[PDB]
Protein backbone atom coordinates (compact mmCIF):
# COMPACT_ATOMS: atom_id res chain seq x y z
CA UNK A 1 0.00 0.00 0.00
CA UNK A 2 1.83 3.30 1.21
CA UNK A 3 5.07 0.87 0.17
CA UNK A 4 2.97 -1.32 -2.37
CA UNK A 5 6.84 -3.18 -3.24
CA UNK A 6 6.69 -4.74 0.25
CA UNK A 7 3.17 -6.84 -1.08
CA UNK A 8 2.46 -9.43 -3.31
CA UNK A 9 5.46 -11.40 -0.84
CA UNK A 10 4.36 -14.01 2.00
CA UNK A 11 5.17 -12.98 5.45
CA UNK A 12 5.33 -15.63 8.18
CA UNK A 13 4.72 -12.71 10.78
CA UNK A 14 4.47 -15.18 13.55
CA UNK A 15 7.42 -13.69 15.90
CA UNK A 16 7.55 -10.13 15.41
CA UNK A 17 8.91 -9.44 18.92
CA UNK A 18 11.93 -8.47 17.50
CA UNK A 19 12.66 -5.01 18.73
CA UNK A 20 8.77 -4.06 18.57
CA UNK A 21 5.62 -6.78 19.64
CA UNK A 22 4.65 -8.68 16.80
CA UNK A 23 1.30 -6.26 16.67
CA UNK A 24 3.06 -3.41 15.99
CA UNK A 25 5.36 -4.90 12.81
CA UNK A 26 2.16 -6.71 11.49
CA UNK A 27 0.21 -3.16 11.14
CA UNK A 28 3.71 -2.04 9.56
CA UNK A 29 3.37 -4.14 6.75
CA UNK A 30 0.21 -3.66 6.35
CA UNK A 31 0.35 -0.45 6.01
CA UNK A 32 2.57 -1.33 2.88
CA UNK A 33 0.28 -4.36 2.41
CA UNK A 34 2.80 -7.00 2.67
CA UNK A 35 1.25 -10.57 2.59
CA UNK A 36 1.20 -11.14 6.09
CA UNK A 37 0.69 -14.96 7.16
CA UNK A 38 0.95 -16.77 10.62
CA UNK A 39 2.66 -19.90 9.12
CA UNK A 40 4.72 -20.23 6.46
CA UNK A 41 3.47 -21.16 3.15
CA UNK A 42 5.32 -22.09 -0.48
CA UNK A 43 6.25 -18.20 -1.26
CA UNK A 44 7.25 -17.14 2.48
CA UNK A 45 10.32 -16.01 1.09
CA UNK A 46 10.81 -13.71 4.06
CA UNK A 47 9.62 -15.93 8.05
CA UNK A 48 9.08 -12.67 10.56
CA UNK A 49 11.52 -14.76 13.87
CA UNK A 50 11.81 -12.37 16.08
CA UNK A 51 11.90 -14.75 18.91
CA UNK A 52 13.14 -18.56 18.81
CA UNK A 53 10.17 -20.88 18.53
CA UNK A 54 9.77 -24.23 18.64
CA UNK A 55 7.90 -23.70 15.43
CA UNK A 56 10.43 -21.63 14.45
CA UNK A 57 12.95 -25.19 14.65
CA UNK A 58 10.36 -26.54 12.73
CA UNK A 59 10.48 -24.37 9.80
CA UNK A 60 14.61 -24.72 10.21
CA UNK A 61 14.26 -28.22 9.92
CA UNK A 62 11.47 -27.14 6.86
CA UNK A 63 14.38 -26.43 4.35
CA UNK A 64 11.59 -24.41 2.34
CA UNK A 65 11.38 -20.88 4.13
CA UNK A 66 13.39 -18.11 5.08
CA UNK A 67 13.72 -17.76 8.81
CA UNK A 68 14.90 -14.37 9.37
CA UNK A 69 15.83 -11.68 11.99
CA UNK A 70 13.50 -8.94 11.13
CA UNK A 71 16.51 -6.38 11.98
CA UNK A 72 16.49 -6.57 8.32
CA UNK A 73 12.75 -5.91 7.40
CA UNK A 74 13.30 -2.77 9.93
CA UNK A 75 16.09 -1.36 7.99
CA UNK A 76 13.46 -2.05 4.72
CA UNK A 77 10.83 -0.41 6.45
CA UNK A 78 13.17 2.49 7.38
CA UNK A 79 14.57 2.85 3.80
CA UNK A 80 10.91 2.37 3.02
CA UNK A 81 12.46 0.08 0.04
CA UNK A 82 12.98 -3.46 -0.47
CA UNK A 83 16.90 -3.98 1.28
CA UNK A 84 18.20 -6.44 -0.66
CA UNK A 85 18.95 -9.72 1.48
CA UNK A 86 22.12 -9.52 3.33
CA UNK A 87 23.68 -12.63 5.04
CA UNK A 88 23.50 -11.37 9.13
CA UNK A 89 19.51 -11.27 9.80
CA UNK A 90 19.35 -14.56 7.66
CA UNK A 91 18.28 -17.94 10.55
CA UNK A 92 17.46 -20.72 8.01
CA UNK A 93 18.26 -20.13 4.19
CA UNK A 94 16.01 -22.14 1.68
CA UNK A 95 18.61 -23.97 -0.22
CA UNK A 96 17.79 -21.52 -2.83
CA UNK A 97 18.37 -18.50 -0.31
CA UNK A 98 22.08 -20.68 0.64
CA UNK A 99 23.10 -20.50 -3.29
CA UNK A 100 21.62 -16.61 -3.45
CA UNK A 101 23.73 -15.73 -0.53
CA UNK A 102 26.70 -17.51 -2.17
CA UNK A 103 26.14 -15.57 -5.03
CA UNK A 104 25.69 -11.88 -4.14
CA UNK A 105 28.30 -12.63 -1.36
CA UNK A 106 31.38 -14.68 -0.58
CA UNK A 107 31.51 -16.92 2.01
CA UNK A 108 31.02 -13.71 4.13
CA UNK A 109 29.12 -10.63 4.48
CA UNK A 110 31.60 -9.59 1.92
CA UNK A 111 29.79 -9.81 -1.71
CA UNK A 112 31.52 -10.26 -5.05
CA UNK A 113 30.44 -6.90 -6.93
CA UNK A 114 29.68 -4.29 -4.29
CA UNK A 115 32.86 -2.88 -2.86
CA UNK A 116 33.39 -2.51 0.68
CA UNK A 117 34.77 -0.25 2.90
CA UNK A 118 36.73 -0.83 6.39
CA UNK A 119 33.77 -0.45 8.38
CA UNK A 120 32.13 -3.42 6.01
CA UNK A 121 35.77 -4.95 6.71
CA UNK A 122 35.54 -5.12 10.13
CA UNK A 123 31.83 -6.48 10.06
CA UNK A 124 32.82 -9.45 8.19
CA UNK A 125 35.98 -10.14 10.17
CA UNK A 126 33.84 -9.76 13.22
CA UNK A 127 31.62 -12.61 11.04
CA UNK A 128 34.69 -14.48 9.75
CA UNK A 129 36.04 -17.34 12.47
CA UNK A 130 39.13 -15.82 14.80
CA UNK A 131 42.16 -16.31 12.30
CA UNK A 132 44.76 -15.41 14.75
CA UNK A 133 44.91 -19.77 14.70
CA UNK A 134 46.91 -19.15 11.96
CA UNK A 135 50.94 -18.76 13.05
CA UNK A 136 51.73 -15.05 12.99
CA UNK A 137 55.53 -16.50 11.69
CA UNK A 138 53.19 -18.13 8.61
CA UNK A 139 51.25 -14.78 8.47
CA UNK A 140 54.67 -12.64 9.14
CA UNK A 141 55.57 -14.66 5.44
CA UNK A 142 51.99 -14.34 4.01
CA UNK A 143 52.90 -10.13 4.81
CA UNK A 144 56.49 -10.44 3.91
CA UNK A 145 54.97 -11.50 0.59
CA UNK A 146 52.09 -9.48 0.39
CA UNK A 147 53.82 -6.38 1.40
CA UNK A 148 56.18 -7.41 -1.32
CA UNK A 149 53.54 -7.97 -4.41
CA UNK A 150 51.37 -5.61 -3.28
CA UNK A 151 54.41 -2.94 -1.90
CA UNK A 152 52.77 -2.73 1.34
CA UNK A 153 56.17 -3.19 2.74
CA UNK A 154 56.46 0.58 1.95
CA UNK A 155 54.94 0.96 5.59
CA UNK A 156 58.00 0.85 7.55
CA UNK A 157 55.39 0.07 10.71
CA UNK A 158 55.78 -3.58 9.20
CA UNK A 159 59.19 -4.02 7.09
CA UNK A 160 61.02 -6.90 8.72
CA UNK A 161 59.14 -9.35 7.73
CA UNK A 162 61.27 -9.18 4.17
CA UNK A 163 64.51 -9.04 6.81
CA UNK A 164 65.87 -11.91 8.61
CA UNK A 165 67.51 -9.86 10.95
CA UNK A 166 69.46 -10.81 14.47
CA UNK A 167 69.75 -9.09 17.08
CA UNK A 168 72.63 -8.84 19.71
CA UNK A 169 71.00 -9.10 23.67
CA UNK A 170 74.16 -10.73 24.53
CA UNK A 171 77.58 -9.33 25.58
CA UNK A 172 79.16 -12.22 23.39
CA UNK A 173 77.03 -13.92 20.99
CA UNK A 174 76.80 -17.86 20.44
CA UNK A 175 76.79 -18.03 24.32
CA UNK A 176 72.67 -18.21 25.19
CA UNK A 177 74.40 -18.19 29.11
CA UNK A 178 74.87 -14.42 29.07
CA UNK A 179 72.56 -11.62 28.35
CA UNK A 180 71.81 -8.28 29.17
CA UNK A 181 69.55 -7.43 31.73
CA UNK A 182 68.18 -3.28 32.41
CA UNK A 183 68.85 -2.42 28.98
CA UNK A 184 67.17 -1.41 25.61
CA UNK A 185 68.38 -5.00 23.77
CA UNK A 186 65.16 -6.91 24.88
CA UNK A 187 63.24 -3.57 23.85
CA UNK A 188 65.27 -3.43 20.34
CA UNK A 189 64.00 -7.44 20.31
CA UNK A 190 60.59 -6.32 20.54
CA UNK A 191 60.75 -3.98 17.71
CA UNK A 192 61.75 -6.65 15.43
CA UNK A 193 58.79 -8.31 16.70
CA UNK A 194 56.94 -5.64 16.37
CA UNK A 195 57.88 -5.53 12.41
CA UNK A 196 57.86 -9.36 12.62
CA UNK A 197 61.67 -9.89 12.17
CA UNK A 198 63.29 -13.45 12.36
CA UNK A 199 64.23 -12.43 15.91
CA UNK A 200 67.11 -14.05 16.84
CA UNK A 201 69.91 -13.40 19.71
CA UNK A 202 72.23 -15.80 18.25
CA UNK A 203 74.21 -15.92 15.48
CA UNK A 204 73.66 -18.94 12.84
CA UNK A 205 73.77 -19.22 9.17
CA UNK A 206 70.28 -18.31 8.50
CA UNK A 207 70.98 -14.41 10.22
CA UNK A 208 71.49 -11.89 7.60
CA UNK A 209 71.17 -8.76 9.35
CA UNK A 210 72.84 -8.13 12.89
CA UNK A 211 72.44 -5.22 15.27
CA UNK A 212 74.78 -4.76 18.03
CA UNK A 213 74.32 -4.81 21.78
CA UNK A 214 74.94 -1.88 23.76
CA UNK A 215 79.13 -2.91 23.97
CA UNK A 216 79.81 -2.19 20.30
CA UNK A 217 83.17 -3.96 20.68
CA UNK A 218 81.20 -7.46 19.93
CA UNK A 219 81.38 -6.37 16.55
CA UNK A 220 84.27 -8.15 16.40
CA UNK A 221 82.56 -11.60 17.00
CA UNK A 222 79.98 -10.24 14.40
CA UNK A 223 82.43 -10.44 11.70
CA UNK A 224 84.12 -13.79 13.55
CA UNK A 225 80.57 -15.37 12.82
CA UNK A 226 79.96 -12.89 9.56
CA UNK A 227 83.07 -15.64 8.14
CA UNK A 228 82.59 -18.46 10.12
CA UNK A 229 78.70 -18.30 8.91
CA UNK A 230 79.25 -17.75 5.44
CA UNK A 231 76.93 -14.79 5.10
CA UNK A 232 77.91 -11.76 6.10
CA UNK A 233 76.02 -10.01 8.30
CA UNK A 234 74.95 -6.65 8.15
CA UNK A 235 76.50 -4.65 11.20
CA UNK A 236 73.63 -2.67 12.82
CA UNK A 237 74.05 -0.66 16.11
CA UNK A 238 70.96 0.64 18.17
CA UNK A 239 69.70 2.99 16.27
CA UNK A 240 68.80 1.25 13.28
CA UNK A 241 66.46 -1.08 15.24
CA UNK A 242 64.81 1.68 17.67
CA UNK A 243 64.62 4.04 14.15
CA UNK A 244 62.82 1.48 12.29
CA UNK A 245 59.80 1.42 14.76
CA UNK A 246 60.38 4.75 17.32
CA UNK A 247 61.49 6.87 13.85
CA UNK A 248 59.79 4.91 11.89
CA UNK A 249 62.71 4.87 9.25
CA UNK A 250 64.88 1.83 8.29
CA UNK A 251 68.32 3.18 9.31
CA UNK A 252 71.52 2.31 6.69
CA UNK A 253 72.75 -1.47 7.11
CA UNK A 254 76.23 -0.48 6.05
CA UNK A 255 76.56 2.51 8.09
CA UNK A 256 76.96 0.88 11.28
CA UNK A 257 79.84 -2.15 10.00
CA UNK A 258 82.31 -2.76 12.87
CA UNK B 1 64.75 3.05 47.11
CA UNK B 2 62.96 5.86 45.83
CA UNK B 3 64.84 6.67 41.97
CA UNK B 4 66.70 3.66 41.25
CA UNK B 5 63.09 0.92 42.34
CA UNK B 6 60.99 3.64 40.51
CA UNK B 7 63.16 3.86 37.55
CA UNK B 8 63.57 0.48 37.53
CA UNK B 9 59.51 -0.15 37.78
CA UNK B 10 58.76 2.39 35.36
CA UNK B 11 61.02 0.62 33.07
CA UNK B 12 59.75 -2.63 33.36
CA UNK B 13 55.89 -1.71 33.11
CA UNK B 14 56.82 0.39 29.99
CA UNK B 15 58.84 -2.74 28.72
CA UNK B 16 55.85 -4.96 29.44
CA UNK B 17 53.43 -2.32 27.87
CA UNK B 18 55.73 -2.75 24.74
CA UNK B 19 55.87 -6.14 24.58
CA UNK B 20 51.98 -6.17 25.11
CA UNK B 21 51.63 -3.83 22.48
CA UNK B 22 53.99 -5.66 20.13
CA UNK B 23 52.32 -8.95 20.50
CA UNK B 24 48.54 -7.20 20.45
CA UNK B 25 49.99 -5.89 17.19
CA UNK B 26 50.70 -9.07 16.06
CA UNK B 27 47.94 -10.91 16.44
CA UNK B 28 45.07 -8.20 14.97
CA UNK B 29 47.25 -7.89 12.40
CA UNK B 30 47.23 -12.12 12.14
CA UNK B 31 43.07 -11.55 12.42
CA UNK B 32 43.33 -8.90 9.71
CA UNK B 33 45.98 -10.67 6.36
CA UNK B 34 44.48 -13.95 7.23
CA UNK B 35 40.72 -12.74 7.26
CA UNK B 36 41.49 -10.54 3.97
CA UNK B 37 43.67 -13.64 2.56
CA UNK B 38 40.35 -15.35 3.00
CA UNK B 39 37.89 -13.31 1.32
CA UNK B 40 40.65 -12.61 -1.77
CA UNK B 41 40.80 -15.68 -2.25
CA UNK B 42 36.97 -16.02 -2.38
CA UNK B 43 37.53 -13.11 -4.98
CA UNK B 44 40.43 -15.06 -6.99
CA UNK B 45 38.11 -18.13 -6.94
CA UNK B 46 35.12 -15.89 -8.17
CA UNK B 47 37.79 -14.62 -11.01
CA UNK B 48 39.26 -17.67 -12.17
Amino acid sequence: KISNIFEDVEFCVMSGTDSQPKPDLENRIAEFGGYIVQNPGPDTYCVIAGSENIRVKNIILSNKHDVVKPAWLLECFKTKSFVPWQPRFMIHMCPSTKEHFAREYDCYGDSYFIDTDLNQLKEVFSGIKNSNEQTPEEMASLIADLEYRYSWDCSPLSMFRRHTVYLDSYAVINDLSTKNEGTRLAIKALELRFHGAKVVSCLAEGVSHVIIGEDHSRVADFKAFRRTFKRKFKILKESWVTDSIDKCELQEENQYLI
Amino acid sequence: QKENERLLRDWNDVQGRFEKCVSAKEALETDLYKRFILVLNEKKTKIR
